[PDB]
This record gives C-alpha cells, structure tokens and sequence, in this order.
C-alpha cells in the first residue's frame, strides 16, 4: 500500500480505488511528454498550463503538460479510459485522528481550508449523510450543490462532486436530485406543486401565471392554483485541533545521511557534497518511474 | 458510453453518447428522442447548469451516470 493517489473508477471497478498519475502533452495528446518541473501539489496537476515540458512526439510544438489518472485495480483499455481524482482523500502518514471519532484512520479525507481538519471517510460518510437529509448542502454558484469543512471554515467547499462517490449509491442518486431541486428553487425557479408531477420549471422574472409541462397553471409566488392579485395569508474544538492536518527525517539510500522532506514533492536529491542521488522519500530507494505514477506528490 | 437524463418528473431517457460530446448535442439527442425544444431543455449535474459549449468531459461526467433536464419556460 504505497500509493498516494486516490480515484473514482466508473467503469468497470463503479467504485473509489488507488491511481496511478499519468503526463502526456496538452496539444497532441501523445503520453510522450518530459516534465520539467515535477509536480509539488494537487494545483501542479488540476490547475492547467502549469508546468512546462518536452513533447516527444515528433514535430510537435507543445510546451504545457496535461495530467490525467488512470485506475490502478484494472488494465488500461484504450488511451480515452480515465479516471476521476479525488484530491481531497490522502494518506495520513502524520497519524491524525479524525475530527469526530478522534481515530487515527488511513486514508482519511482533508479538507482544502486554511486550517485542514481531518476526517476518517466513515464520519465523512455520515457526515454527508446527515446534511444531506436535514437539506443542509449549499447551493454553490460555482461548484453546486456541496459542503464545507463541518467546522464550516472559509473556503472549504467541496469542488470535486465525485467526492461523494464515497457514499451510499441511493444517497449519491438522492444527492443529485436534491441538488437539481434547490437549483432550482435558487434561481428563482420553482417546482410543480402536483403530488404526481414536480417538475423542475425555471419561469420568467417576474411571472405569475406558471403553466407546467402537466398542464397544471398555479402560481409562481404562493405554489398555489392560479389566482389574480394578492397571494392570501456539535464540534468539539479540543477534538478539532488535535485533528488537525497544518522534525521528521529519513536517511539517504545512498549516504546514510539525514534528510528532512521541503516540499509536498516525493522526488528527492541529495544534497550532499559526494552524493546527487535521485531517491523516493516513500520506497526510501532509488527513484523510480512508477513513483511518478504511484506517489509523485502528498 | 450511455448516461441517463432524468426529470424530477420520475422520466428517465437512455442516451448513448460520446465524452467530446458538447452539451448541445446532447441535448439535440433528447429533442430526437422526447420532441422536447433545446430553447426550452436546460440540463444540471450535481447542481451546476452545463452550459452548451462546454463537453461531457469537461464536467467530469462519467459513465452511467444522471444528469438533470429541467424546463426552461417563458412566458408569468
Ligand atoms: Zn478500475
Ligand atoms: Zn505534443
Ligand atoms: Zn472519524
Ligand atoms: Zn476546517
Ligand atoms: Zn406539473
Ligand atoms: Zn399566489
Ligand atoms: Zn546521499
Ligand atoms: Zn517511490
């Protein structure tokens, strides 16, 4: 278990497994493509035109790199078939409890806050579960419908939906309903009131008279049948801060010398005088090529 | 692939489609197999409405997978 990447498998795993990062050119699309600087954190890979490089492919002017994932519990079926990254799930390598249950969890969900609390992706599940009954997902503009850090910190929504691929499927099918509902409901919209028929229906501006598909013409202001005129009538903060994501050294393969970790990156060269060996802070050997796949960052 | 367009209606639609598939083609496929005017379809995944320039892939839709038609009606 040395993997650091964690993926949504739709097809054919339809569930969340370890993945292997992949680079290829961002203008011809060809898996040949030389990385300059390697990538550091999830921006380095999500984030597009971020690092520069060499494209093999002959003839090829390309200088961006694109960063894709591909599952690694079954064998890649043509060069279409991706995965999605779940950025948010990483390996608690620092043994941090989790928010709730305070336990110490691997692989455990950090959300992207300030303050990065840390959660086990079982209180994550009844996390979800239970905002989710009570309606207390936000209708974000940018990201839809989705949640925050449950400390409820400043830019800490949830952007990558498929997160919620770590739930129950009919609390997944449910979540996108809800989602489509209070869409709705936040535009101005509004849902046909018909025990039958809830149509989602985006009227006009200022409309009062709603005709929906059904047939069914109620009024937009009270959900009623039309009319003229007037309408009648629990975090602990000692458990938070101990669970909280934001010293420790590993020797060189090579020297035996005492090296510190700088970045998020796990490609490492010594910077001893004798010694510019390239090795993995994870394998604790020789960089590898499947480092770069397995664990090139976190 | 195939993903699923579904109304909050209970109406469920089967679509065989492709990834590079602008979200206008898609919705041409839902006209071709529902009657239903693009003017009037609107379609919303994870609540986001996607916009017709932008792909499947470029929302990370996957296969067999839902999204949402919701009516867009004017004049109310
Ligand atoms: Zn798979
Ligand atoms: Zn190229
Ligand atoms: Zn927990
Ligand atoms: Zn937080
Ligand atoms: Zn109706
Ligand atoms: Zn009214
Ligand atoms: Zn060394
Ligand atoms: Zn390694």
């Amino acid at each position: 278990n040395k993997a650091h990447f964690f993926i949504y498998c739709a097809n054919p795993c339809k569930k969340i497994n370890t993945g292997k990062l992949r680079v290829c050119c961002s203008e011809c699309k060809h898996g040949a493509f030389t990385v300059d600087t390697d990538p550091q954190s999830w921006a380095d890979v999500l984030d597009k035109n971020k690092i520069t490089g060499v494209c093999n492919n002959v003839g090829c002017e390309g200088l961006y790199a694109k960063f894709y994932f591909k599952c690694a519990s079954h064998p890649s079926q043509g060069e279409n078939d991706t995965a999605v990254p779940l950025n948010l799930i990483k390996r608690n390598h620092k043994k941090i409890p989790c928010l709730a249950c305070t336990d110490i969890c691997d692989p455990v969900l950090v959300f992207s806050c300030d303050n990065r609390h840390v959660t086990c992706l079982e209180c994550f599940k009844n996390y979800c579960g239970s905002r989710l009954k009570d309606r207390q997902f936000l209708s974000h503009p940018d990201f839809g419908y989705t949640l925050p850090c449950p400390a409820g910190c400043s830019n800490s929504f949830i952007e990558e939906v498929h997160h919620f691929r770590l739930l129950t499927d009919a609390q997944y099918e449910q979540y996108h309903r809800f989602a489509t509902e209070e869409f709705i409901l936040q535009a101005g919209g509004v849902l046909c009131p018909q025990p039958g028929c809830g149509q989602g229906i985006l009227i006009d501006q200022n409309c009062n008279r709603v005709q929906c598909s059904c047939g069914y013409v109620f009024c937009g202001k009270c959900l009623e049948g039309f009319h003229l005129g007037e309408c009648l009538n629990p975090l602990d903060p000692e458990k938070l801060e101990k669970a909280r994501w934001d010293v420790l050294t590993k020797p060189c393969p090579k020297c035996r010398t005492s090296t510190e970790r700088a970045g998020g990156c796990m490609h490492m060269i010594c910077t001893r005088a004798n010694c510019g060996f390239h090795w993995c802070w994870v394998c604790q050997g020789p960089w590898e090529r499947d480092c770069m796949a397995s664990h090139w960052f976190g | 692939m195939q993903i699923f367009v579904k109304t909050l209606t209970g109406k469920t639609i089967t679509l065989e489609v492709e990834p590079s598939d602008t979200i206008e083609n898609v919705k041409a496929k839902i006209q071709d197999k529902e009657g239903i005017p693009p003017d009037q379809q609107r379609l919303i995944f994870a609540g986001k409405q996607l916009e017709d320039g932008r792909t499947l892939s470029d929302y990370n839709i996957q296969k067999e997978s839902t999204l949402h038609l919701v009516l867009r009606l004017r004049g109310x």
